[PDB]
């Protein structure tokens, strides 16, 4: 499936199964953008995060319980969702994933 | 090394 393959592409389970990872399927562009939109607070409680104005297609990849290195294994669901982002640096560009509403 | 922007890049965008 397009997780199994995508995550190892990106050398995400070349060496380890990443637990859960999203992929989001719009321009790099649209994404930093989302940088100088709503802000809100990150889970930790800080305070550089953002959330997009609009809903994104993503696709979120989650290991099965099995799942054991070296055969690792994900569970692929697609979605349209708002997405919150941390920004950081010159220029104001997204560092992490904190989520999707 | 991978900047943390760049580390992003390689993990989460699939345009």
């Amino acid at each position: 499936n397009y997780c199994n393959q995508m995550m190892k592409s990106r050398n995400l389970t070349k060496d380890r199964c990443k637990p859960v990872n999203t992929f989001v399927h719009e321009s790099l562009a649209d994404v930093q953008a989302v940088c100088s939109q709503k802000n809100v607070a990150c889970k930790n409680g800080q305070t550089n995060c953002y959330q997009s104005y609009s809903t994104m297609s993503i696709t979120d990849c989650r290991e099965t319980g099995s799942s054991k290195y070296p055969n690792c294994a994900y569970k692929t669901t697609q979605a349209n969702k708002h997405i919150i982002v941390a920004c950081e640096g010159n220029p104001y560009v997204p560092v992490h994933f904190d989520a999707s509403v | 090394k991978e900047t943390a922007a760049a580390k992003f890049e390689r993990q989460h965008m699939d345009s």
